[PDB]
């Protein structure tokens, strides 16, 4: 996996070039927003259980056929499977967010996921309803606009970070 | 919110086929079909949880109920028979804990001969002069005569605003020719107002539910279809 | 699906063996105990709704605090699911009594159950309350024969012991 | 099954009364309805071995004694209808209904003015009588009807009687019935 | 793998239904013929060596090209391979018969067999001549009509069982 700096270095390398001055100033911007980024990550991981059962309960909320016989959240074993998968995806997008790169999300989690699901019978339109709910639960927590819980941070615009985390959730909703 | 059920009334002839529909906009997951006999006694016919029928109380083969959604339940009866005339009540509830919520119902009359269906004749009488001079109040009277089956809804309309203030329609109809097979019914209503209100220069309206396009009318008399028959006065 | 027949066959398959006397005796035991677990199974299947309903009432009687806002009974839809879950469990006990082993309980309701309930805030104790009530409520010979009481009570103890 | 008493009930405005309903097997809960004139079942109570109050109605359910009652206090005219108990008795999979109780409240008439009028047909109304009087072959006599002007707070029992035979006039229209001696005929 | 009862339970489950009364009486019929079934299984396994070398010798009997150079029973190594495969299939059909379900035959033995054979070069028209011979060797032993050996059982009609064992052999002859 790569992070923000390794990603700049891989791109510089494809041209056999030392790191541009433009790229250095981008990276020092990355560094300037270091602490906002850490607060972003902290606001997701401190609420991970909330985010994952919100999203799965919601998925089932909008389509109760999932928990009728033959649906993929039917037994306790499949419900627990789905909760684990929600948790796993959220973990790899919190890696992405802390990394500044989607490298690890794509490499260690999304690669072959679409196939695995096709094989198992896991409804993909539903996985992405869950992931899209997690997207909003998460950008709420980042932006500190979640209804039932706040997290004291200093006053600033965290919108670039929220958009980042939403772009990683969309990478997931697209891998399948 | 409520249990909604169509049609309200239905007349058909032995051998036709009928179909009632019930839906419910409550959050519910169980729906029932009850049959209210003419002795005012309810018996359950069918129950449904999700799509799966869970109660079937030895109804004959003609009655067949189809559910699509958990908020929908329909019932089709084929080769309708004369003893099937009754009120069909749809209910709805949660399966495990909760009270049953009912819908308006569907009265189904099954007639031997389809040509027994006559619409009403609606006639408004005028308030007595003595009444204005002795009660300082004037009372109007409406009469709906010679209809069958008793599937009617009587209202009073005064200048385009329906008035349920000071109105009294008879609870049960009056059979015109008792002991003469299916008698035709008559039904009176009253609208008392003040002498001043009448003094300044009403419509008694009777909605009737009869035959539909699902019935063959080969008689000379005009087809006794669902219609509004109203009389007026000023 | 764990059962006498499946357990024996797959012991033999693991060994490369045709069935032998141990295997045939094992099935013979399945024949002997058949007639009282199927009795339990039929009595349960014939009265599932009343059992489910007494069990759920007993649960919410023992833990009235569950009906508070924020608890797992703060809405009519949620209480109704609770009785639904109890019914799922009793359906699986029905299966367990018909198969002859705890297979159906094992795969279809035990497996994910601690994680699922940890995550939807469903106290383990409430289900234990409902199964203990059902177990103690059974009455011999009223409700079923003695050796069917044994089978029924047994599956209930198994499901109880999976929540401790 | 489920035996509900009394079968019918004729109460004066103000009277209080009770309806009982007895069961033969163990009952998990009881539901009381009132059926209005159009035939919808209005839910009154749903209870399990307790008491509940609602306005002028009060219900109770003793599960070990297998009975349930409905009490009606200070009966108003809006309380008329057919009243039903349903028990979840038996195997708790269906409701069993009782036979019904036909309940009818007749108004208390502050000041009675019994009379028999005649009505002119645009293109006999025995109105304003006292609720203690009852009414009765080509003469068409309808049963008593209780109307109410909620503006004037004035209730009135009226009956109506018609025919086409010219031999019959309003003078002795209500002759098979017992009209009060004070009836004023114009 | 499933057996007769587990199979009834899986079917009941697809409708979320407790086991029908009709199904219970079918199962008590299964139980009533329990002891005939055990005799059926005993009459196959007590003769397994007979059945397997009968069938393979017969396969080679009708087509001696199998044991000419280039045929698949040519060396001792391939002949012994084929005997093992005969024995294995017979073992999985005696599991089927003792189970009352073809679940274990299909899951643990037939799944991918057709592919494996295509890969190895194993003549499939010949495998099924062998399996069809085993079918008759077996229903003979069940029905106690084998020429050179009898097995003292009580007098009854074991025809439903024989048909069962022939249906499992046909499942094999069809998987390839
Ligand atoms: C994500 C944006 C948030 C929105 C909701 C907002 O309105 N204010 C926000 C966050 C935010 N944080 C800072 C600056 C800091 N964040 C800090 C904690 C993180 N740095 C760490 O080392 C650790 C983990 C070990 C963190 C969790 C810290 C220490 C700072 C700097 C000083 C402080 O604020 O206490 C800013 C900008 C303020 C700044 O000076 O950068 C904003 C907007
Ligand atoms: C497969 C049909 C056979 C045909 C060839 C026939 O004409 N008679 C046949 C078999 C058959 N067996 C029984 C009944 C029994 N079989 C028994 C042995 C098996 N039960 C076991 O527990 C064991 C293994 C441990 C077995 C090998 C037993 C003990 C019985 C019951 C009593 C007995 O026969 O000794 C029947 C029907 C007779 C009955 O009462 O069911 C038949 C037709
Ligand atoms: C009953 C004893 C409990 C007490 C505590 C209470 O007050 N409510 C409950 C039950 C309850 N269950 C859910 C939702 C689920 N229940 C599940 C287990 C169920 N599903 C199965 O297949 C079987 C076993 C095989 C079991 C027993 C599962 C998997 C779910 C999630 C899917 C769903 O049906 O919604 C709730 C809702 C919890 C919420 O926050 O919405 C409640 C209250
Ligand atoms: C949850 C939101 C989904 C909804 C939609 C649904 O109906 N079922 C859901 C999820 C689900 N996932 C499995 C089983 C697997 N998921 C796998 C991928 C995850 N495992 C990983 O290590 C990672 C990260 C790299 C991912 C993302 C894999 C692999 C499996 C198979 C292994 C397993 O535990 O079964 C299931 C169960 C399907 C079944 O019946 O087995 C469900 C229901
Ligand atoms: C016998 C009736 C067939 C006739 C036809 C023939 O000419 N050759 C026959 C059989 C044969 N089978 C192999 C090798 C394999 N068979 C495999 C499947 C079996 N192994 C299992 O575990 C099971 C049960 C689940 C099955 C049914 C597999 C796998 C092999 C490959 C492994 C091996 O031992 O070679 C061969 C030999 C082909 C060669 O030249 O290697 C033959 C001749
Ligand atoms: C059924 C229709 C239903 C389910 C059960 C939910 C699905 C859902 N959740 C959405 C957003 C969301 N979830 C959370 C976490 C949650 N909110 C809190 O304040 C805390 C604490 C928790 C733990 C329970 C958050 C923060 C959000 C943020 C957005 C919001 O409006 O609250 C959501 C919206 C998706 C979208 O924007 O399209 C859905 C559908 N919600 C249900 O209604
Ligand atoms: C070459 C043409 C030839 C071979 C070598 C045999 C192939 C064959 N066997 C058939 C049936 C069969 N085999 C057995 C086992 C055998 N018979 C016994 O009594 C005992 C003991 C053994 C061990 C040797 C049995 C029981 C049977 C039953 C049927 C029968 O007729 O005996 C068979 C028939 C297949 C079919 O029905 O199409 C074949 C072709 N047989 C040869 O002729
Ligand atoms: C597998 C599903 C099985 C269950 C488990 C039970 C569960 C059960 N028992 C009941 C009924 C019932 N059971 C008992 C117990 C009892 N009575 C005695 O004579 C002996 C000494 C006692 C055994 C400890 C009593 C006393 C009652 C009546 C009390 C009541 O129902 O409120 C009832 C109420 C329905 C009814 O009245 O029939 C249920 C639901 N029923 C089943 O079908």
């Amino acid at each position: 996996m790569l992070d923000a700096f390794s990603r700049v270095v891989v791109n510089s390398d494809s041209k056999a070039a030392y790191v541009g001055g433009s790229d250095l100033q981008a990276l020092k911007t990355f560094i300037a927003d270091g602490n906002k980024r850490l607060d972003a990550v902290n606001s997701i991981v401190s609420n991970a259980s909330c985010i994952v059962s919100d999203a799965v309960s919601g998925m089932i909320c909008e389509n109760p056929g999932l928990i009728a016989p033959g649906g993929n959240c039917y037994t306790n074993r499949r419900m627990a499977a789905c909760l684990r998968d929600g948790e796993i995806i959220l973990r790899y997008t919190s890696y992405a967010l802390l990394a500044g790169d989607s490298s690890v999300l794509e490499d260690r989690c999304l690669n072959g996921l679409k196939e695995t699901y096709i094989a198992l019978g896991v409804p993909t339109n539903s996985s992405v309803r869950a992931v899209s709910i997690m997207k909003s639960a998460a950008v709420a927590f980042i932006s500190n606009t979640a209804s039932q819980r706040k997290m004291a941070t200093t006053d600033g615009d965290c919108s670039a970070l929220s958009s980042e985390v939403a772009s990683y959730c969309d990478k997931v909703a697209a891998a399948i | 919110t409520a249990v909604f059920q169509t049609p309200n009334y239905h007349v058909t002839q032995v051998g036709n086929e009928v179909s009632f529909n019930c839906k419910q906009t409550l959050g519910h997951d169980t729906m029932y079909w009850y049959k209210q006999d003419s002795k005012k006694l309810l018996k359950i016919m069918f129950s449904y949880n999700n799509k799966q029928l869970i109660v079937n109380e030895t109804v004959p083969r003609r009655f067949s109920p189809q559910s699509s959604d958990k908020a929908h339940l329909n019932l089709r009866i084929k080769s309708v028979e004369p003893e099937d005339s009754a009120v069909y009540l749809c209910a709805s509830s949660f399966r495990w804990v909760g009270e049953q919520y009912f819908g308006p119902g569907t009265r189904l009359t099954v007639l031997e001969d389809l040509k027994n269906v006559f619409p009403p004749e609606v006639a408004v009488f005028e308030p007595s002069a003595a009444a204005a001079s002795h009660t300082q109040k004037a009372t109007l009277v409406c009469l709906a005569t010679g209809f069958y089956p008793d599937h009617v809804e009587l209202s009073w309309w005064v200048n385009g605003k329906e008035v349920h203030s000071g109105v009294c329609t008879d609870p049960q109809p009056l059979k015109e020719q008792p002991a003469l097979n299916d008698s035709r019914y008559a039904l009176s209503s009253r609208l008392r107002v003040s002498a001043t209100f009448w003094q300044n220069p009403f419509r008694c309206q009777v909605q009737f539910y009869g035959l539909s396009e699902n019935d063959e009318w080969t008689q000379d008399r005009a087809k006794p279809v669902t219609q509004i028959v109203s009389a007026e006065a000023w | 699906m764990k059962s006498v027949i499946t357990t024996t066959i797959s012991a033999a398959d693991a060994a490369g063996r045709f069935p032998s006397s141990s295997d045939l005796e094992s099935v013979q035991g399945n024949i002997q105990r058949a007639a009282s677990r199927l009795e339990a199974a039929e009595k349960l299947a014939g009265n599932h709704e009343a059992v489910v309903k007494e069990a759920g009432d007993a649960c919410f009687a023992k833990y009235s605090y569950l009906k508070n806002p924020g608890e797992a009974g703060d809405s009519q839809e949620k209480i109704n699911k609770c009785y639904r879950d109890i019914d799922h469990y009793m359906r699986l006990i029905n299966y367990s009594l018909v198969v002859g082993g705890t297979g159906p309980l094992d795969e279809w309701c035990i497996a994910g159950a601690r994680e699922v309930y940890r995550t939807l805030n469903l106290p383990s104790s409430s289900y234990v309350a409902a199964f203990v009530f059902t177990r103690d409520r059974l009455c011999v010979p009223r409700d079923m024969s003695a050796q069917a009481g044994v089978e029924y009570g047994a599956a209930l103890d198994y499901v109880i012991n999976s929540l401790c | 099954q489920v035996e509900q008493s009394p079968s019918a009930l004729s109460l004066h405005e103000g009277t209080s009364s009770a309806l009982r309903c007895n069961f033969t097997t163990t009952t998990r809960s009881v539901q009381w309805f009132r059926q209005n004139s159009r035939g919808s079942l209005i839910n009154l109570f749903y209870l399990a071995s307790g008491t509940k109050e609602n306005g002028r109605l009060k219900s109770a359910f003793d599960s070990k004694e297998l009975y349930s009652t409905l009490h009606i206090r200070d009966a108003q005219l809006e309380d008329s209808g057919t009243y039903f108990c349903a028990a979840e008795a038996g195997s708790f999979n269906k409701l069993t209904f009782g036979a019904g109780t036909r309940l009818a409240v007749s108004p208390y008439i502050q000041n009675p003015d019994p009379a028999v009028y005649q009505l002119r047909d645009s293109k006999c109304l025995f109105t304003d009588f006292d609720s203690q009087t009852n009414v009765s072959s080509d003469v068409y006599i309808t049963d008593k009807c209780v109307l109410d002007m909620r503006s004037m707070d004035f209730k009135s029992n009226s009956a109506v009687a018609w025919s086409n035979k010219s031999d019959f006039a309003c003078a002795n229209a209500f002759n098979n019935s017992i009209i009060p001696e004070d009836t004023f005929f114009p």
